[PDB]
């Protein structure tokens, strides 16, 4: 699953990035 | 414009500004393919292309590794986008819909100004990354579009 960690590590920036654009 | 219509025009429109002045052999074709009818010079794209790459700068190195473990332990390429897709999208925000293009668009970059990087491996990419993109439409369409979502919200 090296593909299992690319998709965890994107979803974590996915969440960075919301809150990033609530401020 | 479909999500693949818009990460194609984005990816042009990236080649564009990076690149040598040669669009890469395989964006032609998905352009040929797609019937890509959005310009990648449209404000709309241009505004994504501003977002997307303020995330590339924001999670530079993440992204090089990644793109750099999924490209040398993939088999096949394009089958593996998919795999990645699923695992983001699951379920859908707009922070994970706008990492997964960047992610898209920066692995896009880093095949197309790589001149040692062969075409087949060019080729699957870009093929994956749209065809797993399209993944994203029912969800975009609920917010009323690409455009919508930028000019607005």
């Amino acid at each position: 699953s090296t593909m299992g960690q690319v998709g965890r590590q994107l979803a974590i920036i996915g969440d960075d990035i919301n809150r990033r654009y609530d401020s | 414009y479909s999500t693949r219509e818009i990460l194609l025009a984005l990816c042009i429109r990236d080649s564009r500004v990076h690149g040598n002045g040669t669009l890469h052999p395989v964006l032609e074709l998905a352009a040929r393919e797609t019937p890509l009818r959005l310009s990648p010079e449209d404000t709309v794209v241009l505004r994504y292309h501003v977002l997307l790459e303020e995330i590339i700068e924001r999670n530079s190195e993440t992204f090089t590794e990644t793109w750099n473990r999924f490209i040398t332990h993939t088999e096949h390429v394009d089958l593996d986008f998919n795999s990645v897709f699923l695992e983001i999208f699951h379920r859908p925000s707009l922070g994970r819909a706008l990492a997964w293009m960047a992610w898209c668009m920066h692995a896009c970059r880093t095949l197309c100004c790589n001149q040692s990087t062969p075409y087949y491996v060019v080729d699957l990419s870009v093929r994956g990354m749209l065809e797993a993109s399209e993944g994203l439409d029912g969800w975009i369409h609920q917010q009323g579009g690409w455009s919508t979502l930028i000019e607005d919200n």
